[PDB]
């Protein structure tokens, strides 16, 4: 793909939903990035911010088969949960 | 006035060199002299010879 | 003179240290250099196999790069042999 | 011709020196010939200057 | 914040108005591009005058070994002490000789580092009382003795 | 002496000649090498001394 | 311990043990000058590749135009802590607070003195 | 019988005739520094600039771009010595200039004070430089940094120069002795090194040129430092 | 950095390449051995360090540091010898030779791994010729020895309480 974002450069974890359409990154500074990818097309959906607590670990990404919820975690806060559509 | 074309005549005309021999003369002088400065018989012949005319 | 002249990049010339790598030749010379005493991995695990109750071979018995001509004349020579 | 003349007096001064060396009693063994451009070389005898 | 500058003419003392901009480091340049942005961030609260030479040489000498002289004393119980508010030195050593001397904490950092580095680069514009001449002047003759 | 004296004088006039011969117009088997740095690949290709 | 800090390059124990052996051999070559006199003239002179200096003169002043000289024709110098050492190397029944070796056009020590001078260098750092 | 060329660089000509000379405009006339000799043409006097002693007429000799050293600009000089080419320096700024010439060595500042004693665009600082908050009351803002003190860690020297007195924009030049650096390894794989070590700090090489035919294993560096946006 | 897990800064030494650092009894100093023969003294400030002093320069590259627990003195390994430095005036009191074979001369050169250093006043020293020894900080002699390996001997750690310690071959 011929250009990327510029925040994308450091990524901990890379997870691709069930179906192609939706991409999430966990950046090394505490963030989350959704990417709408179609036709090889890219365009960033929405930045979830940095959970509070201190960082206890390396972040771990998990999505659900149906693509509604995405778990993350890494910090002392605990594993949070974040609903895709909404 | 512009003098761009009477400079450029003077600055290419008048063209001169020393020579080699002078110029590596003086470089070397500059360098001082200093330590740290300063930069058909063979034996099988012989070997043979004995042992086939004199041996 | 084009060959006095030279036009370079900024990031492309940037290697690796000279300094650098003599550190790294003492490493190897210090720790895998003449003088020492080395064995290769592959002795170092047969020696387990010459004292087994039942003896075997060398963990890896075929060499790789021991010689390729020589291999296809044996190729050869055994066809021959069942005639 | 300056600079010439200053590599003459140069090896001239040292040849004269090294003359001058040799008029001492010491032992000496020459290790080197003299050549235009150089003296010849002079190992003494290790003996302390009482 | 108050912040002690030194130049050959005298001590200078100045406040910085807009903390904010201090935070970002990597944008204070901006801040001292012209004369005119660099009063909106610093102003003149006090400017202590040395009259001669024979003077600035005792002061000078104390500063860059770190001790400071009895006069450097009366004007930082003044302006700085009278005052409750943080001093900023370009000096960790002389920072640390004035929080026993004195019961007045100093800041160093990088970001007061930038900050002398901007009001040197606006030194005319800062100063109205001090003329061009009298600081030429007064520097050849401090540089020499 | 006599040498060291002579050779000591004409030294100190090599070097005050050497003051104001700077050998202008030098060409030899020594050159040296100029080296300029550009930020971007499109200003190597396109770089012209002149 | 108890060395006057106005000797700054001061060899340790290992350097100073090469300095004494090559002084002794440039006087069986008799390439040595011997005596602060004569190690100032061959400055003057620019004859010499390095100057040893003694750091137990009792007055260190009186060695202290050496090193301004140095600076000047860019000469290596070094301090040893034994003026006593350094008269039995120079071959002399008396101390010596200082010597210089000289420049010899074929002298057979060339590979040693330079050796010496970028041994000396690196104590300027 | 003199014939006087001017030269790329502002402030700097060349002399033909019986002398193959580099000059400058003596800024005192009638008086020679170290013994430099001077030629008088018709009312105006030069003063020969020797490229065996200094590096930075060298330099001009070997064909750099920029020096940057303009007539009326400040200019701080690292590594004064005896100041010969401090002397060629205060001609070419003139009266507007000012220099401000470094040194720690105590022969070589008495040889200063008497220089700054005949020019008073000169200004003497005797300290250390790598202390520049030691003399900051002394300096102003400058606008060329020209460093030649031949010690191992030159860079870091320049960049705490550069960071206290240097303005945005400003330009450096650097002489870099090859030995001094590193003895053993080649000329131009410490050049490299160096130039890496400047782009850490904010500080861009624009060129290089080595200083073959009047010294060895020697290289002049021109860059800009803290370039615009 | 931990927190925000990417590298804060990197900062040249200025010496060539880096064999070994060790930080002091406090926290607030680290010290440095380089190739080029060069000890060197580097001040913690609370966002970054900051170059010091330099110890007088050794003839060899430092491959090994260790600090006095009072932190008055500082031990240094380098090939064929060690190395005792004051940190007030940081002048080399005491030069310890190491021989290159176990009571005997070898060509091969004598590389002092690591060095660990006890409050009584013992270095503790182990080299390629696979020995460790015991030298006295004071008189700058040679106490002990125990060879131990046919092989190189690389690793010196030594608990706080300084009665044990754990040494590291080439053997494994």
């Amino acid at each position: 793909v011929s250009k990327m974002p510029a925040f994308l450069r450091s990524a901990l974890q890379i997870l691709f939903s069930e179906d192609s359409t939706k991409l999430f990154v966990a950046s090394n500074q505490g963030a989350l990035h959704i990417v709408q990818l179609s036709g090889g097309s890219f365009k960033h959906l929405h930045a979830f911010q940095p959970q509070s607590g201190t960082v206890e670990a390396m972040c771990l990404l998990a999505v659900s088969p149906d693509g509604n919820w995405l778990a993350a975690s890494g910090t002392s806060a605990g594993v949070h949960v974040y609903n895709v559509k909404q | 006035r512009d003098h761009l074309r009477v400079n450029l005549k003077f600055l290419t005309r008048t063209r001169s060199t020393v020579a080699e021999s002078v110029s590596q003369q003086i470089l070397r002088q500059n360098r001082g002299r200093k330590a740290c400065d300063r930069p058909v018989f063979t034996e099988e012949d012989f070997q043979k010879f004995q042992q086939e005319y004199f041996g | 003179q084009n060959k006095s002249y030279l036009a370079v990049r900024l990031k492309d010339q940037d290697l690796r240290d000279s300094r650098q790598q003599a550190a790294q030749a003492f490493i190897h010379n210090s720790l895998y250099g003449p003088g020492t005493n080395r064995t290769t991995v592959n002795k170092f695990l047969s020696l387990a196999n010459k004292r087994l109750p039942v003896k075997r071979a060398a963990v890896q018995f075929l060499n790789n790069a021991w010689g390729i001509q020589k291999k296809q004349n044996a190729k050869r020579f055994k066809r021959r042999w069942m005639v | 011709q300056r600079i010439e003349r200053e590599k003459k007096l140069f090896v001239i001064a040292q040849k004269i020196q090294t003359r001058k060396d040799l008029m001492d009693k010491t032992q000496k063994v020459k290790v080197k010939k003299e050549t235009v451009n150089s003296p010849a070389i002079y190992k003494f005898q290790s003996r302390r200057k009482r | 914040m108050l912040v002690l500058f030194e130049t050959s003419v005298g001590y200078a003392i100045f406040k910085v108005l807009n903390e904010k901009k201090l935070q970002e480091v990597d944008s204070l340049w901006k801040e001292f591009e012209t004369p005119e942005k660099a009063n909106k961030i610093v102003k003149l609260k006090h400017f202590e005058k040395f009259q001669d030479t024979a003077e600035a040489l005792a002061a000078f000498t104390a500063l860059m070994e770190g001790k400071i002289n009895k006069q450097l004393k009366k004007v930082l119980k003044k302006i700085v002490k009278e005052a409750h508010e943080p001093l900023a030195v370009a000096d960790a050593k002389l920072g640390g000789v004035i929080k026993e001397k004195l019961n007045l904490s100093c800041i160093h950092s990088p970001v007061v580092n930038e900050l002398m580095r901007g009001i040197r680069s606006q030194m005319d514009g800062l100063i109205p009382g001090v003329e061009p001449r009298e600081m030429a002047a007064m520097c050849l003759g401090l540089a020499h003795s | 002496k006599y040498i060291e004296m002579k050779r000591v004088a004409e030294a100190k006039k090599i070097e005050r000649l050497k003051s104001e011969l700077h050998l202008l117009d030098f060409q030899g088997k020594q050159q040296n090498k100029h080296v300029f740095f550009f930020d971007t690949k499109k200003e190597v290709e396109q770089f012209d001394v002149a | 311990a108890d060395v006057n800090p106005k000797a700054y390059p001061l060899a340790d124990a290992h350097l100073t043990k090469k300095l004494l052996d090559l002084v002794q051999q440039s006087c069986n070559y008799k390439q040595l000058r011997k005596g602060a006199n004569e190690a100032t003239k061959t400055l003057n002179r620019g004859i010499s590749e390095f100057i040893v200096m003694a750091a137990d003169a009792e007055p260190l002043e009186i060695i202290l135009h050496l090193p301004l000289l140095c600076e000047d024709k860019n000469v290596p110098y070094v301090f040893v802590r034994s003026k006593q050492a350094l008269g039995r190397a120079c071959g002399v029944s008396r101390p010596v607070i200082a010597c210089s070796v000289t420049i010899k056009e074929g002298s057979q020590l060339k590979q040693q003195i330079q050796s010496i001078q970028q041994s000396i260098e690196r104590l300027l750092v | 019988n003199v014939m006087v060329e001017p030269h790329r660089h502002e402030g700097v000509f060349i002399c033909r005739g019986k002398e193959d000379a580099l000059v400058t405009k003596n800024l005192v006339p009638g008086e020679s520094v170290y013994g430099e000799k001077r030629v008088s043409i018709s009312k105006i006097e030069y003063r020969a600039w020797n490229p065996f002693r200094s590096k930075l007429a060298a330099a001009i000799l070997g064909g750099v771009d920029q020096i940057h050293i303009k007539p009326g600009a400040k200019v701080l000089y690292l590594g004064a010595a005896s100041g010969t080419t401090v002397s060629h320096v205060s001609d070419i700024v003139g009266p507007d200039g000012l220099v401000y010439a470094v040194e720690f060595s105590h022969r070589s500042g008495r040889d200063l004070i008497n220089l700054a004693k005949k020019r008073t665009n000169i200004i003497p600082v005797i300290e250390d430089a790598r202390h520049p908050h030691k003399y900051r009351m002394l300096i102003a803002m400058v606008d060329v940094i020209f460093a030649d003190v031949a010690q191992p860690d030159q860079t870091r020297i320049v960049a705490l120069n550069a960071h206290t007195f240097l303005r945005n924009g400003g330009h450096f030049v650097i002489s870099i002795k090859a030995n001094c650096i590193d003895s053993t390894a080649s000329a131009e794989a410490v050049f490299a090194s160096e130039v890496k070590k400047m782009q850490q700090e904010n500080m861009k090489p624009q060129e290089q040129l080595t200083l073959e035919p009047y010294e060895r294993d020697h290289a002049v560096v021109v860059g800009v430092y803290r370039p615009p946006p | 950095d931990l927190q925000a897990l990417n590298i804060k800064y990197a900062m040249d030494a200025f010496g060539g390449p880096i064999w070994s650092m060790a930080a002091s009894p406090s926290g607030s100093q680290l010290l440095v051995g380089c190739e080029d023969g060069s000890v060197k003294l580097f001040q913690i400030t609370p966002d970054k360090i900051q170059f010091e002093r330099n110890f007088d320069r050794q003839k060899s590259r430092i491959l090994s540091l260790s600090w006095h627990p009072s932190g008055t003195h500082i031990a240094a390994g380098s090939i064929d010898y060690i190395s005792v430095f004051d940190v007030k005036s940081g002048s080399a009191v005491h030069k310890m030779i190491v021989d290159r074979q176990y009571m005997g001369v070898s060509k091969r050169k004598c590389i002092v791994w690591g060095v660990a250093f006890l409050s009584d006043g013992t270095i503790i020293s182990v080299d390629s010729a696979g020995k460790v020894q015991f030298w006295d900080s004071a008189t700058g002699t040679l106490v002990k020895s125990h060879l131990i390996a046919n092989a190189d001997v690389q690793s010196i750690a030594v608990a706080d309480q300084e009665d044990s310690f754990v040494v590291g071959t080439a053997e494994g």
